[PDB]
């Protein structure tokens, strides 16, 4: 029987969060650090994310705005730099690892002057301002929250969307069940589990896409656009 | 991060 919830795999919630914090504190503040030794795939990832996002920026009744985005688990700002800053007047970043947000100021260069808030906080403790973001981008971090905290965070994100705003989740997906990585202190969930959590948060899918052109050996990666 | 299937 596969596991369907983080409560089947997390022995101790406080340790699940504390171990993850310690893990990221000792990762280099680099693109390769952000991507776990896969820094080389960054351009494939960004190109796909851009195409995915552009579907929502077309003119019409439901056009997503371009005033402000929120990058969640932003790290040093890989996605902020190459995807979001070019498309959004301002960007806010949130990440648990202070050293990454310090590095971001260097990494982002002159364009980083348009990063407005650098929030150093776990997502589980973060309440984004109501009616503030056109796009909330959550990439390669949902596995660091419990199911309850992920559901709650998505509810809070829903409340922070501007009219026509969207949440995007892009992350590793398990073939089946909920799989603990006890080294980085994270889980990988199957598509059914993730969809269940999204539904629990009062959100709906606008689109879902598998990331192509990745190394064969890694977990599959999917993008979801939600409102 | 992206990572090897365990
Ligand atoms: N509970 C939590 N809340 C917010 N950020 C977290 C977190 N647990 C881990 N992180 C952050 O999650 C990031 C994972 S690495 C991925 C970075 C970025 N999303 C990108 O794709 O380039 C790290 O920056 C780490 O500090």
């Amino acid at each position: 029987v596969p596991r369907g919830s983080t409560s089947e795999v997390i022995e101790d919630e406080k340790q699940f969060y504390s171990k993850a914090k310690t893990y990221w504190k000792q990762i280099p503040p680099t693109v390769d650090g952000m991507l776990g030794g896969y820094g080389h795939i960054s351009s494939i990832d960004i190109n796909s994310s851009r195409k995915f996002l552009q579907r929502f920026l077309r003119e019409g009744p439901n056009k997503t705005g371009t005033s402000c985005a929120l990058d969640c688990g932003a790290g040093i700002g890989r996605i902020t730099k190459r995807l979001l800053l070019p498309l959004f007047r301002e960007v806010d970043m949130v990440d648990i690892t202070e050293d990454f947000l310090v590095q971001a100021k260097t990494y982002l260069g002159e364009e980083g002057k348009r990063v407005r808030n650098y929030f150093c906080c776990g997502l589980q403790d973060f309440t984004p301002e109501p009616d503030s973001y056109d796009v909330i981008w959550i990439q390669w971090v949902i596995g660091h929250l419990t199911d309850q905290h992920l559901a709650e965070f998505l509810r809070r994100c829903k409340g922070s969307l501007r009219p026509n705003g969207i949440i995007v989740i892009k992350d590793n997906m398990a073939q089946e069940g909920v799989i603990l990585d006890d080294v980085d202190s994270s889980v990988c969930r199957d598509l059914d589990v993730v969809r269940r959590i999204i539904c629990s948060a009062g959100l709906s899918l606008l689109a879902e896409e598998r990331q192509e052109n990745l190394p064969d050996e890694i977990y599959h990666v999917y993008s979801f656009a939600l409102r | 991060s992206p990572k090897r299937i365990a």
